[PDB]
């Protein structure tokens, strides 16, 4: 199961994210709320956890983080 | 004369026409060409469109930078 390397938005790969959260629909909010938090930190102020890029976006950071298993979620 | 109920009834009704399909901001339209250099997830955007389409986002980073 080799893809050489991902690039841009397709990094990180979705199948490795779907393992982490219950479903893509959860993963969306999972990433989104975290991203809204990361957005807020620059201005709930926790993060960024993983060492971010120089000019990197909160969505990329959030979607990177979920893949790393630095976060945990509760389904309402 | 267009009545009060005539606002709601018809194909030009409030319920039908002016609730199901609207105009949207932060949105463009253009003619499509092929981009076989691009990866599946990538799409090519005309720079003169893009500039206006992301104007506030690029303004934000342009104020973030000096």
């Amino acid at each position: 199961s080799a893809y050489d390397t991902p690039l841009g938005i397709t990094n990180p790969p979705i199948d490795e994210l779907l393992s982490r959260a219950s479903s893509k629909y959860a993963l969306v909010i999972y990433a989104a709320k975290r991203a809204r938090q990361i957005n807020d930190y620059y201005n709930e102020y926790v993060g960024p956890l993983v060492e971010p890029g120089l000019q990197e976006k909160p969505l990329s950071i959030a979607l990177r983080e979920i893949h790393g298993d630095l976060l945990e979620h509760t389904e309402g | 004369l267009k009545s009060l109920s005539d606002l709601l009834k018809g194909k030009q009704g409030r319920f039908r026409q002016n609730l199901l399909g609207k105009r949207v901001d932060y949105s463009g339209r253009s003619v499509i060409v092929v981009g076989p250099q691009l990866k599946l997830h990538q799409c090519g955007l005309p720079k003169l469109m893009a500039l206006e389409l992301f104007k506030p986002f690029v303004m934000k980073r342009l104020v973030d930078l000096n």
